[PDB]
């Protein structure tokens, strides 16, 4: 249980093992599949429909930011094509990080390079999760695992499934380091099927806790 | 609903409501009056649009009331007619909701798959909202039945 | 998140009810206030960052909070501190724009208590500083957006405490 | 680092997409060097045609000072 | 993209002079101008679909397009033929809602050669297509709606040769 | 313009503009002549807008027009005031297109950055195209006035 | 057509195929013979499957047929009957092939979105390889008729 | 990819095309050939990495492709290339299988000639090296679909080349 | 990116040699370089936002470029331009403290000419701007430090030119 | 180099490099002389250090050299001692460049595959780097052993 972070919108927040225990170990073998609930029509979870992913989730799940307007200078002032890129930009630093970071930690070699056309997305994503200040906040601070987790939901938009996954990602770990772990969860078939190279990822499903701690409030 | 719309655009973008998503929030409240008259009229002759609406549709599709089709007996006729009177007043939810979401949450996620279950024509169902459609037009004025078009041909077009 | 309008139109979904008299005349008064909601909540995106500015020096500047030892002490906790009561005023006018507090529950209350009390950040400072955010919109937006403004505030506080 | 400059065609199977999708199909873009063989792999057997393939940074021949 | 507003203030701007009286002119030209373009947005939005329809009846049905061999041949290519000739009604109406065919340049011709010419889409028969698109809309809307909707069609043929 | 971010608005869901979206335009279009007058006044008193409202902003910021200032001497007296009327020119731009976007995409994307550069203090940028609104305000009509109120604050809300 | 999809799992781990996908490829290759029996009884029966399938519909859909319907006229049947020895012939690639692969790629990809732009009503066209389906099953063995009827009702499914 | 049976499928679709008989003594052809097929593709995957292993040594060690100067010198390299032939016996191995050298165009020959030449990898001594895997190969599998792995190899050289 | 010493290093395990005398002579001339190279680096660090804002008051600003028309009109405009001058000052610096210049091919020049030429903005004027940068730094450092920042800069600016 | 490292770690966070990085390149230019000592010392000394190294080696791992072995006979013992020379170059290049970059970018990037495709045991080349360690570590003064143990212990560490 303490391996689960909570659902919120942005910060990494684990139980601790020391602080109030409150450990419930219970016997997962390499195989389960955890249950989880998708962010938009049940009938597109990808278990029972495994066509379904990438399905945008419409008026039930989250907004999707997608770099589906054409990028600037791909001279002339008052050009549309700025307000929907920084959009994006912002959303994605929102969506890496869970919120926009303070004036100087932005990325704006990525931001430039990405507005020219010389990357896509992706690109831009995973530069920003490779990020020195990714590493600070995110993987650091963390147990191996509990890192790995939170950044399975923040780029492939869920929790992991079970031991197949958190094994791979943490082998890398153990081989490779924290670069090599994005490079694999950005690289992943599942991140291309549910995000191609101009979307930026975005809450998929949840687990049970986190639902009910978002619709059970009064 | 026009707010939650723009409410969901912006908490999304992590901004306030844009002075153009203000200014529409206005023109829908203020315009209030016609959404809710559309939905009076709507709410009001529910019975008779619903009871032409089947019978022009059973007429135009004789197959689904006789036998072997889905809708055949009285039993099966009274749900049909009750699927139809479900859909007008999810019609009148998205009327005075400026808004479509109610009705696509509420009968159109998934539609396909729930009528494929009971067996029943989903062609059918789309032509009996047209039928609804072409009747509750005829109750209103040009500018009313133009308003509530857009909301029954979002509900056939998400079954055809 | 549901509005007043979604509201009304959920509760009587759930009857499988057509909207009648008084569901109407819900619909009719949320309708009447827009405008109200409307020119309040421009005044809260034009005078946000000097709302919570004043809120801050109200409530937390010049005291222990501050100073060493304290935990708005350090840049990166005052950026902080001040990013979440932009947050909460941001989702308080979202919430009268709404005329409904549901969105505050599932996109801002929602494990935030346990959230504050993992990262040892004092309630009741911030408390005072979100009372504080309510008094200066009071002044600023009026007295009827004024309290709505802070029904949708004190129903932030309420699901802090 | 040595970084590629691909462009490929990325063609639309299993679906006919309605939103604006022609950014995905025909792209331009730079790739990092340790990514172009995983990323290779992907593009073709995602159905894509890789037009064309250029060293824009870096040097041939180079066995020390590429990063 | 640009519509005929922006374009005044651009070249304004550009200039760096607040608008003068030629602007205000040219201004008033595309104000004058609004009610036939919403009438013809609406009308071709109404009917989009069957205006595909009698288009690709009349310009590529029956042919060796549509036949093995074709490039229309197969279900997908069919029916990405006909989102193809969507996207160019909507983008059309788009660009003559406006009074400028930047968004023509912007979200269509933005590589669509290249992309054509690796997946082997025919240059000649989508320009037919077009331009069958571009007569039944000119009989749709009418006189003046149909020279514009024409004028930007004929633009995205011409990005297009 | 509003037909331009009504366009971008509508091809963001990859489909026609709704009849909302055109009926806003029908309005703006008809409105026009009003829009077109109020970028008028404010364009013929421009050099009373920007000198009466400058004279009010050192009023209020004596500070940058003192030694040390960012503005102190007649010569960047004379350059913020050059700044006071090309914001101004961005208002009226604002006004007649509907919109907050050519304001947006020529004078606050990145003003902050061009003025950390140069050293002025944005808060006082905002109180000085405060005081424009101030002064523009008392030249015309009341709801003339809040249409014009809209754009200042935006302008405002922007930098500070 | 299993080879494909074995080389393609494969090719996902950048592995070669294992003894149980090999041991299915080499069944798959013995029951060759046996599919392309189905396939040519099939092929040489295509005359007569499709126009007894394509009387049986016009039977029961008679209003198809008749002035006003899709496929009215000498022209326009002779356009369905020749959609339906299309499918009649995807559907022999798919007992051959093994898989319902060359049917989707070839026949159902789009399909719903290609006769909605022609007007055809889709439960007439799965209607319609019902009765090929039917017709076709009265000339093979009960294997045999399962085997092809895979791929008839996969069609099926699709269509409608 | 397609195999034989779907490149057999579409050269009659093309055609809009019943199988006839040509087409199904093709398939007849390589249903025959399956067996074979199987058998080299199991004993290659025994000796993929033994292969390589000796094809490298037979054509590349002790030459300038290895030493101080040849495009092989670093282990980054070394490894490299190893990796490349790696792929080339499984993808030579996946075109046996599906009788059709489809794959090899999609997966195999996709931009690797510009990848190469961009890099300076010399070209002759790959095709060499991919000649000496062929010659490796026909020592353990056998005569017959030594040459089937022949023919796929060559395409890839041909490719390359 | 190559520094004197990976120069020296790549160019031996090119021609796969020990560190020869002519290797030994180079680097130490590196050696007696690397103090006033971290001096001047040092420096630079320290006032790079002043030398970029002097520049580009001294070369740029109240010229036709700033005004509407030039390519420095507009808020965004500006900003792109400083944090242009600010990039080549750090790649500058970067090439300067390493005794190369491939930094400046790999990290600044990959495809800027070509991105400048397509988006208008003057291949002059930018030329002009670093030369103040590098005078300023020249004033700022010394008279050797300042040549090699000069040379750096001017690898920089005939990349551009 | 350490002034590569440096930069490229500095230009990851887009900032002019900090005090530290600066004083190590201050450090590392002043020491120069001694790491040049210590390069040269290797240089001229290579030949005897590789014998020693391997005699020692053959000591400890008699099997390589006997049948069956990756470096069995004369002719792959001569390859082996080239291999040991080869990272002895590779020593000696790290030294001089006060970072470990040129020893992965050319011996140890892709060395645990070089070796598995040619069956040469990886651990008995750490041990031969080993070898080559405790004998070079007498060769040279107390301080200077050690500043080459660095870099004799990296490439052992990254062997094993
Ligand atoms: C049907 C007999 C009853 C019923 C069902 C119902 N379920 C949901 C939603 C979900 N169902 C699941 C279940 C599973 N997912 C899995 O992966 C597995 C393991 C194989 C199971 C059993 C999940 C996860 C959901 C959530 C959405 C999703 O599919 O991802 C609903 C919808 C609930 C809602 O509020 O939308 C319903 C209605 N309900 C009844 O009343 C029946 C008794
Ligand atoms: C002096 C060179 C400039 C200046 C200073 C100034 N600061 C304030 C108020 C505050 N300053 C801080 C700063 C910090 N708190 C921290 O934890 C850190 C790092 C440890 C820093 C740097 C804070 C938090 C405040 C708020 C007051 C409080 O401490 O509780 C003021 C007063 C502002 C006011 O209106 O009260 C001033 C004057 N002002 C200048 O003009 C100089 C350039
Ligand atoms: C300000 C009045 C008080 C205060 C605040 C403070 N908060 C933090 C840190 C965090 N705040 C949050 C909050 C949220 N995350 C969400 O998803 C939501 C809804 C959108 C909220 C409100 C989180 C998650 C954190 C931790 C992660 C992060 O900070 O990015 C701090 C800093 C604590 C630290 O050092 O980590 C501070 C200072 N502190 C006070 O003293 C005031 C009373
Ligand atoms: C018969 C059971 C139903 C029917 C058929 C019908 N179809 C058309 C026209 C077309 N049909 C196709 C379909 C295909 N082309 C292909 O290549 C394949 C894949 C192998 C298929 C399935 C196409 C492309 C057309 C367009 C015409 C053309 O080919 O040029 C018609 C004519 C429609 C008209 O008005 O022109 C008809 C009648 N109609 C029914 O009502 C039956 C249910
Ligand atoms: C129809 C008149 C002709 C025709 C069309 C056809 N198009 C494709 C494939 C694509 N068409 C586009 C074009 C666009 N996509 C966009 O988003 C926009 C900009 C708003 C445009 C103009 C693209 C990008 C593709 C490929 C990606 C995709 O389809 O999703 C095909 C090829 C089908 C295939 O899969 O090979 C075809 C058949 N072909 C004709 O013969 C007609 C004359
Ligand atoms: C006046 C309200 C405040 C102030 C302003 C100030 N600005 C400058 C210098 C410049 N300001 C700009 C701004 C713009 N140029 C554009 O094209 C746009 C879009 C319309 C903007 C907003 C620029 C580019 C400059 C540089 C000089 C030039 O215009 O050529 C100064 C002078 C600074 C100096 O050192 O000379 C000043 C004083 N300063 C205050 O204190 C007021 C709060
Ligand atoms: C000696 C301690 C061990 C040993 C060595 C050995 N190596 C080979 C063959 C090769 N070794 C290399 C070496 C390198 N490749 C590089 O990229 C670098 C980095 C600078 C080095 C050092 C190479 C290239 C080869 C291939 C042959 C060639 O150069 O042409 C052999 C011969 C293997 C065989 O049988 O062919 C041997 C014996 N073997 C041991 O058992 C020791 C532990
Ligand atoms: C070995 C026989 C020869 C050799 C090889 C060599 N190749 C590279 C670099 C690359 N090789 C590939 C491989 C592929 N691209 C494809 O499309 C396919 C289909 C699966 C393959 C196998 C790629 C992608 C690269 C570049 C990117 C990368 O490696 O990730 C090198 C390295 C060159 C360099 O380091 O600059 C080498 C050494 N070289 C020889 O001398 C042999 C004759
Ligand atoms: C300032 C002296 C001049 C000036 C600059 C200017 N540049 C752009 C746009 C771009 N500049 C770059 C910069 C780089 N590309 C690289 O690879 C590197 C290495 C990090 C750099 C520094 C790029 C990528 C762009 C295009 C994309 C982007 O927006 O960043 C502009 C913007 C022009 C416009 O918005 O249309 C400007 C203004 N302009 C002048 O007039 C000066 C002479």
């Amino acid at each position: 249980s303490g391996n689960d972070p909570l659902e919120i919108q942005f910060g990494a927040i684990f139980p601790k093992e020391t602080r109030n225990p409150s450990k419930r170990p219970a016997p997962f073998n390499k195989d389960t599949k955890r249950i989880l609930i998708h962010r938009g029509p049940a009938v597109n979870n990808q278990v029972g429909n495994p066509s379904a992913v990438g399905e945008f989730p419409g008026s039930l799940g989250a907004k999707v930011f997608r770099l589906n307007g054409g990028l600037p200078g791909a001279g002339t002032s008052v050009k549309f094509g700025e307000s929907s890129t920084q959009a994006l930009i912002r959303a994605a630093y929102r969506q890496v990080f869970g919120r926009d970071l303070y004036e100087g930690q932005r990325l704006s070699v990525a931001e430039i390079q990405l507005e020219n056309g010389d990357i896509s997305v992706r690109e831009f994503i995973k530069r920003l999760a490779k990020s020195e200040l990714f590493l600070k906040l995110y993987w650091a601070p963390h147990y191996v695992c509990k890192a790995i987790e939170y950044m399975h939901r923040r780029l492939l938009g869920r929790p992991t499934y079970g031991r197949q996954e958190m094994n791979q990602y943490f082998d890398i770990a153990s081989k490779q380091g924290f670069y090599a772990v994005v490079e694999a969860m950005i690289d992943s078939k599942e991140y291309s099927d549910a995000f191609g190279e101009d979307t930026v990822p975005y809450e998929r499903y949840l687990t049970p806790g986190g639902l009910q701690m978002r619709s059970a409030r009064v | 609903s026009i707010v939650t719309k723009s409410i969901v655009n912006a908490d999304a973008e992590a901004r306030y409501l844009s002075p153009g998503e203000l200014d529409r929030i206005k023109a829908f409240v203020t315009g209030g009056a016609a959404r809710l008259r559309i939905a009076e009229t709507l709410t009001g002759s529910r019975e008779t649009i619903v009871k032409q609406a089947g019978d022009r549709l059973f007429q135009k599709r004789p197959d689904i009331v006789s036998p072997g089709g889905n809708a055949y007996g009285e039993e099966m006729t009274a749900t049909c007619l009750r699927d139809m009177d479900y859909y007008l007043r999810l019609v009148t939810y998205g009327v005075v909701s400026g808004d479509v979401t109610p009705i696509e949450e509420i009968g159109l996620v998934g539609v396909r798959e729930m009528y494929r279950s009971l067996g029943t024509p989903i062609e059918a169902v789309a032509q009996s909202v047209r039928e609804m459609k072409e009747v509750a037009s005829g109750l209103m004025s040009s500018d009313d039945a133009a308003e509530a078009s857009a909301y029954f041909d979002f509900v056939i077009g998400k079954m055809s | 998140m549901q509005d007043a309008i979604t509201a009304v139109i959920n509760s009587a979904d759930v009857q499988g009810k057509y909207l009648d008299g008084a569901a109407m005349d819900k619909l009719k008064s949320y309708f009447a206030s827009g405008e109200l909601r409307v020119r309040a909540a421009s005044v809260i995106s034009a005078n946000a960052a000097t709302i919570v500015k004043e809120a801050v020096a109200k409530s937390l500047l010049y005291s222990d909070v501050t100073r060493p030892g304290g935990n708005m002490y350090t840049t990166r906790r005052y950026a902080a501190c001040i990013r979440d009561l932009d947050y909460y005023l941001r989702y308080a006018t979202y919430a009268m724009l709404a005329g409904d507090a549901s969105i505050l529950d599932e996109r801002v209350l929602n494990g935030l208590k346990e959230t504050y009390n993992s990262l040892g950040v004092p309630i009741s400072s911030t408390v005072q500083a979100i009372q504080a955010i309510k008094e200066v919109t009071a002044s600023l937006v009026g007295a009827d957006a004024g309290k709505e403004m802070g029904v949708y505030l004190d129903y932030i506080c309420s699901g802090l405490s | 680092m040595r970084m590629f400059r691909i462009t490929a065609c990325v063609p639309s199977q299993t679906r006919i997409r309605t939103q604006r999708e022609l950014q995905n199909t025909y792209f331009t873009k730079l790739v990092p060097y340790d990514n172009w063989f995983r990323e290779q792999q992907r593009i073709m057997k995602m159905g894509g045609k890789i037009v064309k393939v250029e060293l824009a940074t870096g040097r041939p021949g180079t066995n020390a000072g590429l990063a």
